[PDB]
RNA sequence: CGCCUGGUCA
RNA sequence: AGACCAGGC
């Protein structure tokens, strides 16, 4: 079935934080990618076996993370990149406020 | 899950300037003379010269075996065996590194008294010298200001040869026996 | 050269262990994962000091599973050699391409051609060795090397050093 | 303050912001015939000392930009002669609770 | 649109209505920090009624044979008559109830006295009644010092904001203001003893409740009022099945758009 | 989720840095040249040529390989490749700015056209807001068409001060198709019109000042004007434009996989004309083609008509179309999705269910599941539901042990066997009193969605209590409704504690209750009331019995 | 900044009573954990449902949790289930 | 005085149906429209242009168009917007998620 | 509006 | 997987 826009807005109203997330992630997309702690990209070449991770270009192997996002968004991002735009994924805030 | 370090360097993309590591007293950014304490304060780098290290380890490795029993209710070749024990009791045992750091540390050490190592430090800290030298001087036997200023090229112009030679003398004087 | 650096690690604890002696379990896992580790940014982590006052702070509970995550701030004794650093250790292995000295938790190797010429290599020796006019280096022989370059690797650090300068050789 | 009748020449007005600190304001007759502030709908405003303002912020933990704004040309804003950065406190009645205290910074 | 335009607005832990930037949109949710679900149309008695009647109800004059509380009401009735020190609190009470009158006649010019307000008092008393089987016969046992001094004391505890300072604490008095009028409106001495013959017990309970019942009506820092507000309007806009102006639905579309050329421009001048 | 453990630490995205790709970076990242335009067939031989899709990049055929990166299809995101263009091309969307920027700087030297010197300029240089500066700065110097080398400073209009030099007249500019042209005025007369080669534009921007970038809403690290023009082109991996195999000896490539095929072709042809018989201005009759395809690939719904239809008259989804509002990625994939653990049927009223309940048909109750963790508090109950199988009602249909492996109860040669292990999870059936979220679209209330107590029943309908009718705004004339089943012990919580129907009784959208009594119950409650109406013992006793909370005091 | 972002147990200003969202989430979180096989701090009076047990731990305020309340500017205030008044 | 009118008028639209809405809602909206400075419309033209994050305004009417000038001006999104998280698959700071929960190891001992 | 079932198109 | 048409409240 479909948990569309309107349905979301209600859950948001109810302030049903977690459940809303659950509907979106665990109950649908939910994908696990790797990022470069340097350039906010999916570049990373995680071999999740011999624990190698690398990221030639920004050249890494040490500063790497793992995040859960909707495969719809992995796609949204790659799609934006293919249009030469860079959606950086950073795991820590720096601009304060 | 590795282990970060007290300092959020805003790595804004361009990660290209990884300087070299030489006795130009240029150690990784991770070891500037100016690092930060947990409390948030600044603090001089911390350089341990052999033996002085052997004590810092042994001392914590000991006060560990102790707090490991508070909750348990609910001479050269001689110290080799004595420490092996302190290991198979408060170590991971599979830390083949510490075994080796303790034999090495306990073999090439240059002092046996927390008194001696204390005087050694009192003395050397009056030079205003950098901690990495202040360490190298304590763990490396030196007879000439040349043997010194040569194996520790970061010195060279930071102290007259006579000066550094006096200090060197006092070192062989304090240098515990066997 | 040996250092005492202030570090901090993050551990994710399963609700299972959310008992009474948790602080206890945390610390223990800290050690299992840190003591004996190895980076290029910290080199060899060897011993966690002040076991007693290790700071756990308050850990927070993740939000899908109950696992909580604490940022365990500690302090310990580290050691990462450098290029141009002078250290002396015992020789362990020794072949036709050189001998390999061991300084602490690390092994520094010296090329047959990074020594002096008047020092050749003797094959039919037991144990294998390197002879000279008045010097003879083999197994237990205590050397003093100058670390020329360092190559960080896996959970270890190797480096090549020379003994072709002055005040560098045996003792 | 200067009160023009039908208007001022575009050659005249470009001479006001030429003698700081002192400032000048232009007002039209037909515009001041009635006092807007006296309108059923217009609640009363109030200026705030660069202290009272530096307090309003500190008390609400607000950065200047998160504050409700009022037009530099806003009818009332002129009436009191605000200045880019000045803050006004608007106090009006309320069908939920007697009165409501609200602030307006000027852009 | 309404929704997408308010998603991010929620009441923060300081009791402020802000969005994702942190910009204040309302300093106190709804100009009263009350959660809509805890509100009923109460009536502010103090507003209506002739100037005459008013006095006949809230006026107590311990210094008069015909304007004093007949001891058939108060236990300490007769031994109160003439006491000047009381008559000051008593007059203080009255001067207040009158300031209220004028104030309300300023906010609500219509004369309309029925408004949405937290803590239904008319009922909070009705229970007080039969919960202590209070008999309209025998006299009370409240000191006049009891009533007026606990009533003023109650207000001190109807907390919306907590702030440890002047700016904040002053907003408090604002957020409450209206409520209190209603509060004093129903806890006026005369009223308290003649209209609803409470006792010491009765009163203390009625008080105890109002306080807690109030504290419940406050809005929970967490409320996603942006979407709430949006939906609450948009919804009844779908239920719209349809003197000569611009009507509703097309009119609202007009409004939200902030359109220059509206079908009906009109303008009423008095 | 995403399966298989990783020594990688995991955090949550706290910020999003939007930038532009530096042709260099594009190269750094890429894991494949992409020289050929074809798909595979190593000369009919199936596989993939080191040309397009998988010159090392992602894969197909269910074969680990992904540059050793193994994993295969599910786990391995895509691995961007690149493609060195023949000549710089614009960026279908940036054209707006690329142009609006040139009108802001002067060619030849490349620098602002209004310095601190011009006063009306200072004001535009204080407005801390890239969107607004650049929108002011541009309205200022979009008019002045002469690169002034000397201007009247903060003193006498008599004394002329100097700065940058080369007054080279500035040409007004206009947009025609995907190319920018401008006319230069000469006095003495008549204009001078020429096409502004990308190769040139690109350059002037390259030279534009570091502090000039910034003054004009830009960014030294992330988005430098010189990047709005494509030198190198990122090639999205298979997963973005997956194939589709009708078994074997059949293709199935995606729309995009073709436009690259196009762009690539159109590129090679160019290059081959520039290291060969290059009829100078007969090349720019094909360089525009690359400008075309590489514009189309990203946007295909432009103003200069040419829709670039795919042989068949079919439009061709531009990447942009894939995201465009509603039904598209952002609005129809991320802001809303399809979900598992959800059912729908026809609703009917049942005057015998407490308000908060919801009659669920056994059919569904046996379909919908709930991951319960084997705990000493239910180890028993659970082993029973497991023995009960996926067919009898109170039962379950899947057991999962810590070793991330699914046991399919309905087939497994061990269904009857199996002793659960604490910590394992048993996906069991929805049972009586499993808090669920119910709802009737269109959803415009908090209330169009509420939490009910599952009450499994026969027959195929969602039997809901009556009074909870108007909050959903439903009738029974063939009305359908949706049921969503929570999943984590905390999820339920959020439903039972804030979404329960009892909680929604008083609606804040009008500070008054939102559910009442309708039809029969209402109509009847009036009649029953009336003074005129009296009831005798034999029945009065029955009526008593029915109120479940009768204290037994006739 | 940190610790500069944490308001002292004194000077505390948020609400004394637990928000509905908090309690809702504490019960959920605690439930999830109890179901996770975590230690239960109350006598299970026979109870066997986590959220049932959670409701109990929460009624004898024996829930080892702390609610960190963020303010619009980043600073926060820490409260414990133990403290917080549970009216609702 | 304008907010006053804007409100007054909006109320008249809902009142003309014989319906009832609690001040607050219409007020909040009337306010959202006013604060900023003048009369900010609830349209792709007004409100959806404010400083709000990109990804947020991204989910409404100008999607790609907005995303483009978003990397062209190297914007930064706080991830404070509800939408933001919804798109990332994270728990948005909303009711249940407007705070954090921690195991106070201290009290976790006094309990036994 | 949104949601669902068609199938139909080949 | 999509574009059209039929239907449903
Ligand atoms: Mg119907
Ligand atoms: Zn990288
Ligand atoms: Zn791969
Ligand atoms: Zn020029």
């Amino acid at each position: 079935l479909r948990f569309g826009e309107m349905e979301r807005d209600c859950m948001i109203a109810h302030g049903a934080a977690s459940f809303l997330k659950e509907r979106l992630m665990e109950a649908s997309d939910a994908f696990r990618v790797h990022i470069c702690g340097i350039c906010g990209l999916m570049t990373v070449i995680a071999k999740l076996n011999h624990n190698q991770f690398e990221c030639k270009g920004c050249d890494n192997k040490i500063d790497i993370y793992q995040i859960h996002i909707p495969y719809a968004a992995k796609l949204l991002f790659q799609e934006l990149m293919a249009m030469n735009i860079t959606p950086r994924l950073y795991t820590d805030r720096s601009r304060d406020f | 899950v590795s282990t970060s370090t007290f300092q959020t360097r805003r790595r804004r993309l361009k990660k290209v300037e990884e300087e070299e590591n030489a006795a130009t007293l240029q150690l990784g950014q991770e070891f500037q003379l100016k690092q930060i304490n947990h409390q948030g304060e600044e603090e001089e780098l911390i350089a341990l010269n052999l033996s002085e290290a052997r004590l810092v380890i042994k001392e914590a490795l000991v006060e560990r075996r102790r707090a490991f029993k508070r909750s348990q209710k609910k001479t050269r070749e001689k110290e080799l065996e004595s420490i092996d024990v302190l290991l198979e009791q408060t170590t991971g045992g599979n830390n083949k590194d510490l075994k080796n750091t303790m034999q090495y540390l306990t073999n090439f050490s240059r002092f046996r008294d927390q008194e001696t190592v204390g005087a050694v430090i009192q003395l050397l800290k009056s030079t205003g010298l950098h901690p990495f030298e202040v360490a190298q001087l304590g763990s490396l036997a030196c007879d000439t200001a040349d043997e010194a200023k040569t194996l520790i090229p970061s010195l060279n112009n930071k102290i007259s040869d006579d000066e550094l030679e006096r200090i060197l003398k006092e070192l062989s004087n304090l240098e515990t026996l066997y | 050269m040996f250092f005492i650096k202030d570090l901090s690690l993050n551990i994710t604890l399963h609700p299972s262990f959310f008992g009474p002696r948790m602080k206890q379990y945390l610390k223990t896992k800290l050690l299992e994962e840190v003591e004996g580790s190895c980076t290029g940014k910290f080199g060899y982590i060897l011993c966690v000091l002040d076991y007693d006052n290790i700071d756990i702070q308050r850990g927070r509970i993740l939000p899908t599973d109950g696992s909580a995550e604490f940022n365990v701030k500690y302090r310990a004794v580290v050691f990462k050699p450098f290029k141009g650093e002078v250290v002396d250790g015992t020789v362990v292995s020794c072949s036709q391409h050189g001998f390999e000295v061991q300084v602490g938790p690390m092994k520094v190797f010296v090329t047959k051609h990074l020594m002096p010429q008047d020092l050749t290599f003797n094959a039919g020796s037991n144990p294998p060795s390197y002879q000279s006019s008045e010097d003879v280096i083999t197994i237990k022989s205590r050397i003093r090397v100058k670390i020329e370059g360092c190559i960080s690797q896996v959970s270890s650090i190797h480096a090549i050093g020379s003994i072709k300068e002055d005040y560098l050789g045996a003792i | 303050i200067f009160v023009y009748q039908n208007n001022i020449t575009p050659s005249a007005m470009k001479l006001v912001p030429s003698i700081p600190p002192a400032t000048i304001e232009t007002f039209n007759e037909a515009a001041l015939v009635v006092n807007i502030t006296h309108h059923e709908l217009v609640p009363k405003h109030i200026r705030l000392s660069s202290d009272e303002k530096r307090e309003l912020l500190k008390r609400y933990r607000l950065k200047e930009s998160q504050l409700p704004r009022i037009q530099r040309a806003d009818p009332v804003a002129l009436y009191l002669g605000l200045k880019r950065g000045e803050v006004v406190k608007i106090i009006r009645k309320s069908e939920t609770s007697g009165r409501y205290a609200s602030y307006r910074i000027c852009m | 649109r309404l929704v997408k335009a308010l998603e991010d607005i929620m009441v923060h832990y300081d009791n402020t209505t802000r969005n994702s930037l942190g910009n204040v949109i309302q300093f106190i949710y709804g100009e009263d920090g009350m959660d809509a679900a805890h509100i009923e149309k109460q009536s502010l008695d103090t507003i209506g009624g002739s100037d005459a009647a008013f006095e006949k109800r809230y006026r107590v004059d311990l210094l008069n044979t015909d304007h004093t509380l007949d001891p058939s009401l108060l236990e300490s009735g007769s031994e109160i008559l003439g006491d000047l020190k009381l008559q000051v609190l008593l007059d203080e009470e009255y001067k207040q109830l009158v300031k209220d009158r004028k104030f309300l006649r300023e906010v609500f010019v219509d004369g309309e006295a029925n408004w949405p307000l937290p803590v239904n008092i008319r009922r909070i008393i009705q229970n007080a009644q039969q919960t202590f089987h209070i008999d309209h016969t025998k006299p009370s046992d409240l000191t006049i010092k009891d009533i007026v001094l606990g009533v003023k004391d109650l207000q001190e505890n109807l907390l919306v904001l907590r702030g440890k300072n002047e700016i904040i604490q002053n907003a408090q008095r604002d957020a409450v203001t209206l409520f209190c009028c209603l509060l004093r409106s129903r806890l006026a001495t005369r009223r308290v003893l003649q209209e609803y013959r409470l006792t010491k017990q009765a009163f203390d309970w009625v008080l105890s409740n109002i306080e807690a019942q109030f504290l419940r009506s406050v809005v929970h820092p967490g409320e996603m009022v942006g979407v709430l507000a949006a939906q609450s309007i948009g919804e009844p806009a779908t239920q719209m099945t349809l003197k000569k102006v611009t009507s509703g639905v097309p009119r609202l579309k007009e409004i939200l758009n902030v359109a220059k050329n509206m079908k009906t421009p009109s303008l009423t001048v008095y | 989720v995403g399966q298989q453990y990783s020594s990688a630490p995991l955090r949550t995205v706290k910020e999003v840095q939007f930038g532009l790709f530096s042709p260099e970076e594009v190269r750094a990242i890429s894991v494949a040249k992409i020289r050929f335009p074809e798909t595979m067939d190593e000369t009919q031989t199936r596989a993939k040529i080191g040309g397009l899709n998988d010159p090392r990049l992602g894969s197909i055929d269910r074969n680990l390989k992904c540059q050793t990166c193994q994993e295969g299809m599910n786990e391995c995101p895509g691995h961007f490749g690149h493609i060195d263009l023949a000549k710089p091309v614009f960026h279908v969307g940036f054209i707006a700015k690329i142009k609006k920027v040139c009108e802001c700087v002067c060619m030849h030297c490349g620098k602002l056209l209004l310095d601190e010197h011009n006063e009306l300029m200072r004001q535009a240089l204080a407005i801390k807001d890239s969107k607004k500066r650049f929108a002011a700065i541009w309205t200022l110097c979009k008019t002045k068409m002469v690169c002034e080398t000397d201007v009247p400073s903060e003193d006498d209009p008599t004394q002329l001060v100097s700065r940058g030099g080369c007054g080279n007249t500035q040409p007004t500019i206009r947009k025609d198709g995907l190319k920018l042209v401008g006319s230069w005025k000469k006095d003495r007369d008549e204009p001078e019109l020429r096409v502004l080669s990308t190769e040139e534009i690109l350059n002037i921007f390259k030279h534009i000042s570091v502090k000039d970038f910034t003054s004009l809403g830009f960014n030294e690290v992330f988005s430098r004007p010189e990047w709005m023009i494509l030198t190198c082109l990122p090639v999205p991996p298979p997963p973005v434009r997956p194939s589709i195999s009708f078994n074997e000896s059949q293709r199935g490539e995606d729309d995009l996989t073709f436009k690259l095929a196009d762009i690539l072709k159109a590129n090679i042809s160019l290059e081959t004309l520039e290291h060969n018989g290059a009829p100078h201005h007969a090349i720019e009759e094909a360089e525009s083609l690359l400008q075309f395809h590489v514009a189309t690939y990203m946007d295909n719904d432009i103003a200069g008509q040419p829709q670039a239809l795919q042989k068949s008259g079919r439009p061709v989804k531009s990447i942009r179309a894939r995201l465009k509002g509603k039904e598209g990625r952002i609005r129809g994939n991320l802001m809303g999705k399809r979900v598992d653990f959800s059912a729908r049927t026809v609703i009917s009223g049942d005057p015998n269910l407490e308000l908060d309940q919801v009659g669920v048909p056994k059919s569904i109750a046996k379909t919908l599941t709930y991951p319960e963790v084997v705990t000493p508090y239910n180890i028993d109950r659970l082993t029973q539901l497991v023995r009960n199988g996926p067919n009898e009602h109170p039962g379950a249909k899947y057991v999962i042990r810590d070793s991330g492996d699914r046991i399919d109860l309905r087939y497994s040669k061990r269904a009857g066997d199996i002793q659960l292990q604490y910590g394992w999870k048993v996906e069991r059936h929805i049972m009586d009193n499993d808090p669920v979220l119910f709802n009737r679209q269109p959803s415009l209330h908090k209330m169009s969605m509420m939490a009910h107590r599952v009450k499994v029943i026969p027959y195929s309908t969602f039997r809901l209590n009556l009074s909870v009718t108007s909050p959903y705004n439903a009738d029974f004339d063939g009305d359908e409704m949706n049921l969503h089943v929570p999943q984590s012990e905390e999820t339920r919580a959020e439903l039972s504690q804030l979404c329960a129907v009892p909680l929604q009784i008083v609606s804040p959208q009008s500070n008054k209750p939102c559910m009442g009594i309708v039809q029969d119950t209402l109509c009847g409650i009036r009649k029953l009331t009336l003074r005129d109406t009296f009831i005798e013992l034999d029945q009065v006793l029955n009526m008593l019995y029915w109120v479940p909370d009768w204290d037994g005091v006739i | 900044t940190l610790k500069e972002k944490a308001i002292p147990k004194d000077q505390r200003a948020t609400t004394p009573y637990m928000t509905k969202y908090e309690r809702a989430r504490i019960l959920g979180t605690r439930a999830l954990q109890i179901s996770m096989n975590a230690p239960v701090f109350v006598d299970l009076e026979g109870e066997t449902d986590p959220l049932r047990i959670a409701m109990k731990e929460l009624a004898e305020k024996k829930i080892p949790l702390v609610i960190r309340r963020y303010l619009p500017d980043g600073s926060f205030e820490d409260w414990s289930v133990e403290e917080l008044i549970v009216d609702l | 005085a304008g907010r006053a009118a804007l409100y007054k008028e909006v109320y008249n639209v809902i009142a003309s149906d014989g319906s009832y809405v609690n001040y607050r809602h219409m007020a909040l909206l009337v306010d959202v429209m006013t604060t900023q400075g003048g009369l900010t419309s609830v349209t792709r033209h007004g409100f959806n242009r404010s400083n709000t994050g990109a990804l947020m305004r991204c989910s409404f009417e100008e999607t790609v168009e907005i995303l483009f000038e978003a990397g062209a001006s190297a914007e930064l999104d706080d991830c404070r917007g509800v939408s933001e998280n919804v798109i990332l698959g994270q728990m948005a700071p909303i009711g249940t998620g407007a705070f954090d929960v921690m195991i106070d190891e201290e009290s976790l001992v006094k309990y036994m």
